[PDB]
DNA sequence: TTTTTTT
């Protein structure tokens, strides 16, 4: 619900405040209304009641009373004779505890701005609105070492913003606090002007002494001032200062490891319990990358989900031998340790494969899947201190498939072993550090004549499975043979492009996962194919 | 001065136990390289028993224990102990000392203040928990000591942290030092509030114009960054990256540093001097079998190795992988179908240990490709500080070079850079196991190599489906690689265990693992070096003692019979004629090896089978033709 | 300078041994090369043959039987693992050295070609 | 030719020593100092005693010494090549290391037989040692 | 640190 907005910390301010409330006020309905009048008189814009429904109950006074104080803050908002101010809120916030008002207030960002600004003369620097900036906006960007020794920004996207499609309720990635730069020159700004009219309130007392003229000195020297916040080596130092306030020291190492959530186009997946869930709001999270793809729960009546399930069934004619491919693949959405696996999908001429194969990796995204090559399984294997960039390229995704053959290729079953067993496996980044990383990843590779496979230990075979397509697509002749049928190129060329297509195939992916789950232990052997295992 | 005041807060019982005092003597000795302020102290805590004579049986002591301990205990130990005898003591003192400081440059500089002064004075107050050494690269690197309430990352406590910036040290600077600076506000109001006289205030008035206009400077992001380039110049230590991880009695946990200098093992967490950098995630907690997981992973122990001496072996083997000093010269090779649980155990120490003591490294470092040691090669420095390397890579039925076994296995000096690094040289510290599916060929029959190197077959295959009942096979089990090696709790065990089969070897033993007796391993190790002859199954095949044979045979004539035999029986490899010649040369043919009226070895007989049967009938051929009780942790201590 | 590291029975290149022995353009090192089975000289130089010296063993140090031979003794391998890495050896040995340094510039002038020892004569 | 001692100026009959100021663009040079021939130096008489004692004959002698004393020219000079061949201890690798020491590491270099013998190449590979010769007369 | 060039 987002009832203390990011974008609004005068929302936290006043809930403060309506905690410091006296509890007379929680489960009773005239002082509470008296309260809530109050509050839309001075702000109309259903903070306050929030605040209000937040901290003390929200209809434990009467059930279903919600919306008798909606007409009340209706009524309020309206114009409305009796005006009270928030001053009444103050005093009635100093009645009930005067210093637990005093500590609470202390901690605001207009009593640190003001303490700074009394305190050095209305002499402004750094660190002071770093500190400031900090309070009022530190639960939206954060701040990290990565391994190169440099700080780097990230921040939070909520739904009302410039933002790239795909990124809302999740951490991008920043080289500059561009958001923090237009508040210190925007929102800040504001801020400083409530200060200007402080001071000319304590300018507007009598003279008293000799206290006039240092109010009238700090009036100047907070004018002068009060235009640094536009100097861009101004904006710099602070932001340079304020990368010290928001570092969270752990933040990039847990950046993306839980391998239950999954970052999508309307938010975060979890995975955790069936059913799946969708959070699109507020959470604790740190999720930074995401796929393309929204997702919507499977339901077969839609048309997209319709014509996939019957391509699927036309792909794959066994049944068994369906609902194993459908069950291995929905493994792919899984980014923890999975089972020593690997499926080699062997077809002729134009089958199902670069269609189902590349499905699975663009509704996975390029986070998630990638395509490798087949030199990473045939050819020799590199010296290590050499970088192979390639050998990277499954560091934290959950799918990979290949898909070249030159003439019936012979891989080496060392690379097999090393990239199948749920273990460590060491590499080096291009033009970076030689480190080891986790094997997460599900793998298929698609064929067209076979592969050869030197050995006969019982290590390799326990980790290789087999298919042979039995279906030939051939449209123009298309004979009354039963595995041949005419075939439409849209699905390579139109319906692979398409979201809702991909959006449907999500879906269809997830309910697999979660049947696996459900009828298995999430075990794929105990997953009883005879097809499967007759061919392997 | 300040020191002396910490001196004299120090209890009489420094001078009580003769231990105690010897170490304030040698951390004071640290502290002045001269015995002043020892006199000092001795002064202080002690006029009376010796008094004026015995100093200089007290300079004697001083010089005896500043070459003494091996550890460098200096100002910061003192500073600690003060604070645990005289906490609030210990507040004070401290709290007026930069306070002076910094009004000394206030009132000799007219409160212009610049970066060396607010350095210095944050020098005096947090010189204990920073410090700033030059590493390899020529750049100036900070490195913090961690605290228990700090946001501090998993299993950084009581460790020095490295730091791209003293983030804590800036904030320091904008809020503590504030704080002290406010402090001098107050005194100057005071002077200030003081009578006029003739121009006292108006001098003050001055002072305090200059201090207020200064005062703002604290939070000034170019003057901050100016005060930490001028402390690290204060805050330098000349000998802490070089010694930063070499001590290999002490190792980084989780929860502290353990300590395996003397039996049993203690976890310092406290305060401390040691120079720790590196640790693992794993928390230390004493060995204790009624654990669930120590006894789940002891019962898994006795499942995978039958024998117990050949268990306790392979325990005190992988034991000395906590060690990273100089061990023996050792090898381990454990054979198996792929069906025995030696993998689990490899993957287990490296994950209980982790990437700074641990490494996995690729056979192909001691099959076919050579050191290159000219180019970066990152993968060779993936054993440069660590104590454990195990291969888990067996492409084909590897054969492995003898001179890499003779490189890496024997305690030398090797050298090798990295990026941005230089040739540098380091010690092999490694306890090395490799695993083997099909075979290990050793070409050689040197009797150098043959004394660094062990074998052990596996015995127990395991099996998930079917399960017979074969006593030698049992059932796997889907969680204890998917999810018993993951666990926090698992190798939290399996290092108490570790642990404890240390301490057990350096009790029974001096250390040294020739010394323990396991028979079973010193049969397997000849059995394979005689399996590994390739020579004597060549001479008991094809050679057949022909008696009243007049067929000559030169070395030449053996060599080339041997290399097709070897090409043809073993795998496929060159051969060198004279160094042939002189392998068959030392063997049984010197009974029937002569030299010639040419002075040419020569074989009298014994005709060569050539072939297949063919053999010499007439003189036959030439070639000769305990148990666990109740716990197996424990056992003999002298067999 | 030294080499230690022998695999199996190294032949040596004749141009590498002219190259690294001469003094041409700076070499100013002392060097040792070991081995255990053989090195292999193709050539029959007369210039690449008065700059090697040889020298084979006589003493096998023999650990678990050791025998009576006056050739073979008991050994400790402390030698290799303790007593090369204790600094007070090291300062002993190089004080070793440096005696034996005094004594080559004392008897001979400085000229190791003038010392007589017709064993390594015989050998070579 | 910049000499220890200043500019050796081989333009003009008798060579000149330029020991002051001049408009002369110089930056390399050899640590030779540069002194007039003179047959009554022992050095120099030294040295022609060996000359004498390596080339027996006068007329190969004078041929060797005039073709060697073009090493001391940077310019274009003629398509020749000297291939001197002998059984054992000779006076070669002393006369040519000599001529290499008093020229230095900018006048003269050392070239490697790789360079003549074989592995002639594709050009996509450096070859490593070509510019080992670039501004030197030996 | 790569490209390279190791080959
Ligand atoms: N279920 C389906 N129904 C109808 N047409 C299909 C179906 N699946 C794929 N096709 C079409 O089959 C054609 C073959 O393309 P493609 O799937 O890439 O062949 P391929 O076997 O995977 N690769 P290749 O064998 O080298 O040609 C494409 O034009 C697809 O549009
Ligand atoms: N003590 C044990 N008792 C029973 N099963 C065990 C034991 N230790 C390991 N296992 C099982 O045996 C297997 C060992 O893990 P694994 O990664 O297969 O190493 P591995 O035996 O060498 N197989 P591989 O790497 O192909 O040679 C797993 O299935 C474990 O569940
Ligand atoms: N003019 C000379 N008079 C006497 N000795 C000389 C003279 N010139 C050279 N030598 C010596 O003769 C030896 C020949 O060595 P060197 O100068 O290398 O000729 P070389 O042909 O390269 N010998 P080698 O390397 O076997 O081919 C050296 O010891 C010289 O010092």
């Amino acid at each position: 619900l987002s009832i203390l907005m990011l974008h609004d910390p005068e929302a936290r301010y006043l809930h403060k405040i309506l905690n410091l409330l006296p509890p007379e006020y929680y489960v009773e309905y005239p002082l509470w209304s008296n309260v809530v009048f109050a509050l839309a008189n001075t702000s109309a814009n259903y903070r306050p009641l929030a605040e209000w429904f937040s901290q003390k109950c929200p209809e434990k006074w009467n059930t279903g009373g919600k919306e008798k104080l909606e007409k009340l803050w209706n009524d309020a908002s309206h114009h409305t004779e009796k005006k009270i101010t928030k001053r009444s809120i103050m005093y009635w916030a100093h009645k009930h505890a005067p210093q637990q008002y005093k500590e609470i207030v202390e901690q605001g960002y207009f009593s640190i701005l003001a303490e700074y600004v009394y305190s050095y003369n209305g002499m402004l620097e750094h660190y002071m609105i770093a500190k400031v900036i900090y309070a009022m906006m530190g639960n939206k960007f954060v701040v990290d070492v990565d391994s190169n020794g440099k700080y780097v920004w990230f921040e939070f996207v909520l739904p009302g913003q410039p933002m790239n499609q795909g990124e809302i309720w999740k951490w991008r990635k920043e080289v500059n606090p561009d958001e923090l730069h237009i508040y210190i020159s925007e929102n800040f700004s504001r801020v400083m002007d409530r200060i200007t009219e402080h001071i000319k309130y304590h300018l507007s007392q009598p003279h008293e002494s000799n206290i006039l003229n240092y109010y009238k000195k700090l009036l100047k020297a907070f004018e002068r001032s009060k235009s640094k916040i536009f100097n861009d080596s101004f904006k710099k130092g602070v932001i340079r200062q304020a990368e010290f306030l928001f570092r969270q020291r752990s933040f990039i190492q847990t950046l993306d490891t839980n391998p239950h959530l999954l970052g999508v186009g309307n938010g975060v997946l979890s995975i955790e319990t069936i059913p799946a869930k969708l959070i699109n709001h507020f959470h604790e999270h740190p999720i930074h990358q995401y796929t393309h793809i929204c997702y919507v729960p499977f339901n077969p009546e839609n048309p997209w989900t319709k014509l996939l399930l019957n391509a699927l069934q036309d792909i794959i004619p066994e049944l068994d031998a369906r609902l194993w491919i459908m069950f291995y693949l929905s493994t792919a959405i899984f980014r923890g340790l999975k089972e020593a696996l690997m499926l080699l999908w062997l077809g002729g001429g134009c089958n199902g494969k670069t269609f189902l194969m590349r499905l699975v990796a663009m509704v996975l995204g390029d986070h998630y899947a990638s395509k490798l090559n087949i030199s990473l399984l045939t050819s020799c294997r590199e010296t290590a201190e050499k970088p192979n960039s390639a050998f990277m390229r499954l560091k934290g995704r959950g799918y990979g498939y290949f898909e070249e053959t030159n003439k019936s290729e012979v891989l080496n079953t060392s690379r097999l072993k090393e990239m199948v067993n749920p273990g460590d496996v060491t590499a080096r980044e291009l033009n970076q550090k030689q480190e080891s990383f986790q094997m997460t990843a599900t793998m298929v590779a698609a064929s067209n004549y076979n592969f050869i496979i030197d050995t006969t230990d019982h290590g390799t075979w326990r980790r290789l499975r087999h298919y042979r397509s039995k279906v030939k697509f051939c449209h123009n002749p298309d004979p009354s043979n039963p595995y041949e049928k005419k075939e439409d190129p849209r699905f390579i060329h139109e319906y692979i492009m398409d979201p809702d297509c991909q959006n449907a195939f999500f879906s269809i992916l997830v309910y697999f996962w979660e049947k696996l789950q459900k009828e298995y232990n999430g075990q794929i052997k105990k997953v009883f194919c005879p097809t499967i295992e007759s061919e392997t | 001065r300040y020191l002396h005041k910490i001196l004299n807060l120090l209890p009489p019982e420094y001078y009580v136990e003769y231990p105690l005092w010897s170490n304030v003597v040698f951390a004071l000795a640290n502290t002045s390289a001269n015995y002043r302020p020892l006199a000092e102290w001795f002064s202080q805590k002690c006029p009376e028993k010796w008094n004026t004579g015995g100093k200089e049986k007290l300079e004697k002591l001083w010089n005896d224990a500043s070459h003494h301990t091996e550890k460098k205990i200096t100002k910061r130990s003192i500073m600690y102990w003060a604070h645990k005898h005289a906490p609030q003591q210990y507040k004070e003192i401290v709290e007026q000392g930069y306070f002076s400081i910094l009004a000394e440059y206030v009132y000799s500089y007219n409160g212009m203040l610049e970066h060396y002064m607010i350095a210095k004075v944050i020098y005096a107050m947090m010189g204990n928990k920073f410090v700033v050494d030059v590493d390899s690269n020529g750049k100036y690197v900070w490195f913090e000591f961690v605290l228990p309430g700090q946001p501090m990352n998993q299993g950084e406590i009581w460790k020095w942290r490295k730091e791209v910036n003293p983030d804590e040290l800036h904030i320091y600077i904008s809020e503590n030092f504030s704080r002290v600076m406010d402090r001098i506000t107050e005194h100057i109001k005071y002077h200030l509030s003081q009578p006029h006289e003739s121009n006292i205030l108006n001098y003050y008035k001055k002072l305090l114009k200059a201090f207020e206009r200064s005062k703002s400077k604290i939070f000034n992001d170019s003057f901050k960054k100016g005060v930490i380039r001028q402390a690290e110049f204060l805050f330098r230590q000349r000998s802490f990256i070089q010694t930063l991880d070499t001590n290999p009695h002490l190792l980084g946990v989780g929860n502290g540093v353990l300590s395996i200098e003397t039996i049993p093992a203690k976890l310092i967490n406290h305060f401390h001097e040691h120079p720790i950098h590196q640790y693992t995630h794993i928390c230390y907690v004493p060995f204790n079998p009624e654990n669930p997981w120590t006894k789940l992973l002891l019962n898994a122990l006795q499942d995978i190795i039958p024998e117990l001496d050949a268990r306790l072996w392979i325990m005190f083997y992988l034991s000395t992988a906590i060690f990273r000093g100089l061990k023996e010269a050792l090898m381990l090779l454990w054979l198996g179908g792929g069906c025995n649980g030696k993998t689990f155990l490899m993957r287990l120490v490296a994950m209980v240990l982790g990437d700074h003591y641990a490494s996995k490294l690729n056979i192909s470092l001691l099959t076919s490709c050579r050191e290159t040691a000219e180019k970066p090669n990152s993968a060779f420095m993936r054993l440069k500080g660590r104590g454990y390397g195990y291969f888990e890579e067996t492409n084909k039925s590897e054969v492995l070079n003898t001179s890499r076994l003779k490189e890496m296995v024997n305690p030398g000096d090797v050298t090798a850079r990295e990026l941005n690094q230089k040739q540098e040289s380091f010690q092999m510290t490694a306890t090395m196991v490799a695993a083997s599916n099909y075979n290990f060929i050793i070409d050689t029959t040197d009797h150098g190599t043959w004394r660094r190197l062990r074998h052990y077959r596996s015995k127990v295959k395991f099996c998930h489906n079917p399960d017979p009942s074969n006593p030698y096979e049992k059932k796997e089990d889907p969680r204890f690689i998917h999810e018993y090696i993951m666990d926090p709790d698992c190798q939290n065990a399996f290092f108490s265990i570790l642990v404890y089969f240390w301490e057990k070897l350096q009790k029974e033993y001096n250390g040294q693992i020739k010394k323990v007796f396991c028979p079973t391993i010193e049969s397997e190790t000849e059995a394979y070096r005689k399996s590994q002859d390739t020579l004597h199954r060549f001479i008991t095949e094809r050679v057949v003692e022909s008696p009243s044979a007049e067929t000559v045979y030169n070395l030449s004539e053996v060599v080339t019979a041997y290399a097709e035999w070897y090409n043809t029986n073993i795998n496929v490899k060159r051969h060198i004629a004279l160094e042939l010649s002189q392998e068959l040369e030392n063997s049984v043919l010197e009974k029937y090896l002569q030299w010639s009226p040419n002075k040419t070895r020569i074989l009298k007989g014994c005709r060569i089978l050539h072939k297949f049967e063919t053999l010499q009938p007439g003189e036959s051929y030439i070639g000769v033709s305990c148990e666990p009780k109740n716990k197996w942790w424990e056992w003999s201590p002298n067999p």
